[PDB]
DNA sequence: GAAGCC
DNA sequence: CGGAAAAGAGCC
DNA sequence: CTGTGCCGTCCGTAACGTTGTCGATTTTTGTATTCCGGGGCCATGATGCCCCGGCCTCATTGAAGCGGCTTC
DNA sequence: AGGACAACGTTACGGACGGCACAGCCTTTTTGCTTCAATGAGGCCGGGGCATCATGGCCCCGGAATACGGCTCTTTTCCG
């Protein structure tokens, strides 16, 4: 039980930005100039909107999660006119 | 009886084979930095273990965060010769490892387990034969005059008078089997794939595949040790494998059944997939060694073997080898309590 | 047969920006500081990546479509930590 | 050997020669002398090169990881065959009822002597003499006379219960030499589950800290702190802290809730009776933990031999001596009544 | 497809913003419709519109019409060709034979007098001996149903249907808001009067005219014209054939909007300025009313013959398609959609 | 009422005062077009014509249309009424009674041939040897005329007009700049093919195609259906009325436009790039051909009944009015405009 | 009378 | 009323 | 009076070069024993609404067939 | 990395607005009448799945709820 969730955030204050950047980067990889992506299950998405949803103000900050498919059929339901679209791979980081 | 909980598992291990790495905590990711130039980063939700394959520096901020998440760092010499391990003042249960220590001091338990512990390795060595025996002509199947003698060794082991005779039988069927091992790879050893099985058990490997064996074995060891610190057992009180420095005396004893399923079934994809060409090697300086060109490939092969979904005989439910290691540890515990009289063994 | 497709574009040059802005705004409504949304069928999404996919360079410009559900169950699979999420309504514009 | 402590969370440990020389900024600051050493206590963010560590692991020298203050993070167990000898012996003598009871008797006689060690001093409630009623003193001596032969681990429990109630009904007699306003111990609980009193907000906090160092200077050697001879574990009871902390249960977490009010630092104006006994000010907590470190670094001598050290080095060499008693060199456990 | 664009504020300034139409009300925009999602465009008389947006709208061939202040519909664009002169010739030559005209009329009456009383008896709000279909009014209105079989000729048709609708007309203020509302009364003698006399005949007049346009657009879609009327002789005030084929749907939709307008309480008497036409509707209710008409025409009902479920606007388009098929002749009888 | 007028200015203003319309231009007053002697009006570019003005205009059914920035006709808006429906039904009933159709068709081919040899006489550019067309040429064309006037049926007019066109095209290469110019070739039989072949063929075909658009807009401004006429009988979306109303004005405008385009020696075949079939006019060549078409309009030729010596669109809607009135009004018949 | 034109 | 256990305290 | 064309001219996007440096949890624990309770999950119908597709209607351009008279 | 991180400190890039300020434009040649090719256009359903939605019967953790055994010192009706 795991999907791919794209976070489309647009805040307003660097004192909240830097924190949101680093935090939600801790969840998934950089995708687009304001939007990241993650591959998560129920518990970790819950802990996402736990770690997120207080780093930001709820008036001057807009963030938006996007629950896509189960992250293995994500390729059909998204296309990238510019560079490629690459779901993050659950792979042992052998580096 | 009948374990119902396996562990789903959030992350998957991080390995560091580069001996010039450097690992910094950065926010929540775990960036590794190389000569002030990054290479990779692990989301600490996605990290399930950490292994440092050699003199790869680490920064104590990472240890504090990792134990603050309790993900087992496992320091490792170059050849994956399991050397170090981190533990946070013991698993917070006592009943499990007191069962362990108690039964260990019972000598009968050790034998009962050393038998099913050694019979479960032969009875999958021979099926690996009858699965990876690369015959070409008058050879398409392994000789039944051998596949009997391994069975003949199985009946020698299910009747072991002691716990040194049984080790002698293990050694006897680790010489015959390895004599017949060279048949397993590339239809017969090709470009210097010299399985000089005489050099088996030699500390620094003399030969290419032995320098890959004594690595796949020596990292299955770590994998079992991590999976034997999850159910809370103590992977150092060995029933018959006495404690040897670098050898978790019981992780060498609950791997014996998975020595052929997980190690000699990754050597026999690394070699049978062109991941070992004798020019892929540090040809000397350790008798022989391996080059990081193929090291980051072999670790990938081993891991993807560890993420293979197979059925477990008791319930036919399919699970990765990792989760299967932990289910089998669970069976070890709930037999240790005497709950389940025998020990379901996972022969194949 | 209609879904809700979110366009997450972030391109570089105003001479291409203004055109992309107005064009793909002609498809759906402004959503976030760089991301719009639309509710489209097969033919009109085809005409989207027809009208888009040449307003932009394909090296220095990144755009990314997002094929969500059929736009009536879009509410479950997206949440907005800031303002609300509102799928565009197919309604007669009686104004 | 002596257990090195990487003290300043600024240091840099390294292996040059056969000594784990530590470093402040590109400056040698201490020689470890690997021949005679033990755990290296790693504090907040003081780092060690991954060459010394691959030597410590080789020679079965556990490497600890404490936070900046001293808060414990997990260990670094070397996968050798020296520590698990110790765990083997601990879990082997563990279920041997004879030596189990023998340890229990030594522990309880030590605790009773240590608690009765609060005569003339501490208890200053003089009036006519702080010198404890010779009735009480001789009753404790008679209690030890009992405890040096108690043929069960349930006779010992009753003995300890009686001879803890008696002298938990004498506390205030050694609090201020009387009642400091607010600091008068209601002759009641030692605060087991919830706090019920000021001193019952200090004599379970201080004990809660004593549990920590008796868990960590036990996992500082190959001793499973969760298998205890005295207290039969119940899935989360550091039963080898509790079989072990007894002679220091009065010695430390009592002489630190006392001098925190004997010297009058702690007053009812530092805690709040909030849904329980009390809950200190964070500043009160900080000064209390301070005084705790005063005691922990308060000096003592002669573990088994004339050797004057802080309470942590003794508090670990005690575990070492325990292991040595377990089928090792020492054939009778030294017990350390001051 | 697209969605309707209704422009009712008297001072609207519609100006193109690319493929988004951004209207303006005294230098401030009010709303925007995506031009692809724009189905058609209706303007109330005073609200203006820039010519660039107009001759781009016909460049996108989205039809345009103008209501009056109250929707007289003197303004409706012609797209300069439907490219089906065969259907044009069909319907002209068939109107030039009065047999088809009169028989289509009589089936319109049956279409609005063979299931109309059943649509008012399924939602009647009385207080005593009136809850269910009146027993003395069921057979009384049944006489016209049996007299709507063989229609003699144009003259008598024009009378009884109205007078029989008069019998419906009287009974309009007998379900709405449980008797006459808080200043609402349908004087059944005030229907079909150029000045909107009752506060409700204003609403019914606006509904009838804008549904008249809603039928003209269907006529245009299949090339039919509202110009040539069978019994609705072409009058300068109203589109003839539009009436000729909206008359059965006057009750089911055009009367339904006013019925649901009064009963659901969104129609309040405190929304008028009067004595001009007898009564006149202001904002805050007309904006509510016409959108109220809008919700009804978008929900979906099965076709009795084609057995598939279709939207009322699409249903009207299919009704015109069925007229074309009748011009072909596979259907001797027009499918009149009695509920 | 009177002859129509048209407006251009890209930021002008059309407004109504009482009984007249003034086409203001950025708040600049112009002559007050009296509504008592005006007719349909076009709007070029992003003009401004108020909605109330067109409500008041459509009260009397005076038409209006929408063009490009220049004069590329696209759109129209029309009101309902009784005159409009009367015109449509009169056209379609005259689309059923064939004797009037032939009364118009005979004279239509006859006038085509008459204007054809009139164009031969006028545009004779055979200087040096023949300052006149051969008397046999005009004699045979008048023979074609008397042949075409023999039409009591819906028939041979086709073939006789084909023969007349064939002979005219045989001499229409003589209508060139002085002789059979190489690269200016002309083949009598292969005219009007699906692709063009000669630049001359392309100009003739394009001229007819463009003239058909002004014919159909003249049809559309009045209430006559442009889709119904029998010289090219109405079948699958023809400008059939226009197709029945185009032949004698081929020599008047379209052929004349080709003549003044190719004789005047401005456009060069460098713009006539070779296509697969025929030298189609490039952007500049097409634009100059359009300019020649326009210059074919403004020059002043009147008919004796209505002394309007103004232009040819004042002569291009006059015959639309003549046809409408022959259907309905008091004009005795439909004249030929044989110059 | 025959076939290209139209 | 001097005993004496039984209760309940304390604490384990 | 609607692009549209740069001229601006702010935000709020991320990179990187600076000194912070911070922070540690929590106040028992005496034997046992049977609930109390939700962490939680393979396992199992169950129903959903994602389309697999596919023969039912429409249509719109030219393959395709061909009006009559003069000349060769 | 000698605390190796986190917070902050100012200036690369974008994104949208809005501020003014110019223009200001656009459209193939087919008409002789059937029948259809037939490829585009949806519209009802066959049963091809299927992501959670209930169990749910377990696995237990992991505290808590009593529920007592124990030792000495004191403390309500009672036996003798």
């Amino acid at each position: 039980m795991e999907h791919l969730y794209i976070v489309s955030y647009d805040i307003r204050n660097q004192r909240r930005w830097r924190r949101l950047f680093k935090t939600m980067h801790g969840f998934g990889c950089w995708l687009q100039l304001s939007v990241f992506q993650c591959r998560l299950d129920r518990i970790r998405i819950i802990k996402m909107e736990a770690a997120i949803n207080e780093i930001v103000n709820h008036a001057e900050d807009h963030v938006l999660i996007l629950d896509l498919g189960p992250a293995e059929n994500v390729k059909p339901k998204v296309s990238s006119i510019g560079k490629t679209f690459d779901p993050i791979l659950r792979q042992a980081v052998i580096v | 009886p009948r374990p119902i909980i396996p562990a789903d598992g959030r992350g998957l291990p991080l390995y560091v084979q580069s001996p010039k790495a450097y690992v910094r905590k950065d926010g929540d990711c775990l960036v590794i930095e190389e000569e002030r130039v990054r290479v990779a980063e692990a989301r600490l939700g996605e990290t399930s273990q950490v292994a440092l394959f050699g003199n790869a520096t680490l920064t104590t901020a990472a240890l504090h965060e990792c134990l603050r998440r309790e993900i087992p760092v496992t320091w490792l010499s170059y050849g994956g010769w399991f050397m170090g391990h981190t533990v946070s003042t013991g698993h917070r249960n006592v009943e499990t490892r007191t069962y362990q220590y108690q039964r260990s001091f019972d000598p009968e338990t050790c034998l009962n387990l050393a038998r099913r512990w050694i019979v479960a390795k032969i009875a999958n060595c021979r099926t690996l034969l009858r699965r990876n025996w690369r015959g070409e002509g008058d050879e398409a199947k392994a000789p039944p005059g051998l596949l009997m003698s391994l069975q003949d060794d199985m009946r020698h082991a299910m009747r072991a008078p002691s716990l040194e005779v049984l080790l002698g039988i293990e050694g006897a069927s680790a010489g015959r089997y390895f004599q017949h091992f060279s048949r397993m790879l590339r239809g017969g050893d090709g470009e210097g794939m010299g399985f000089d099985f005489t050099t088996r058990n030699r500390r620094p490997p003399k030969d290419p595949v032995n320098a890959l064996l004594s690595f796949a074995y020596a990292m299955l060891t770590r994998e079992w040790t991590v999976a034997l610190a999850a159910v809370g057992l103590d992977p150092y009180r060995g029933f018959y494998h006495q404690p040897r420095f670098g050898r978790p005396a019981l992780a060498l004893d609950m791997m014996e059944p998975f020595r052929p399923l997980i190690a000699d079934s990754t050597v026999l994809m690394a070699i049978n997939n062109g991941e070992i060409r004798t020019g892929d090697f540090v040809r000397s300086a350790g008798g022989c060694n391996l080059t990081d060109s193929a090291r980051k490939r072999f670790i990938a092969g081993f891991e993807r073997r560890m993420e293979q979904e197979v059925t477990h005989p008791i319930f036919k439910y399919t699970i990765s080898y990792r989760r299967l290691l932990e289910v089998q540890a669970r069976l070890l515990t709930r037999y240790l309590s005497g709950e389940i009289p025998a020990y379901p063994n996972f022969v194949t």
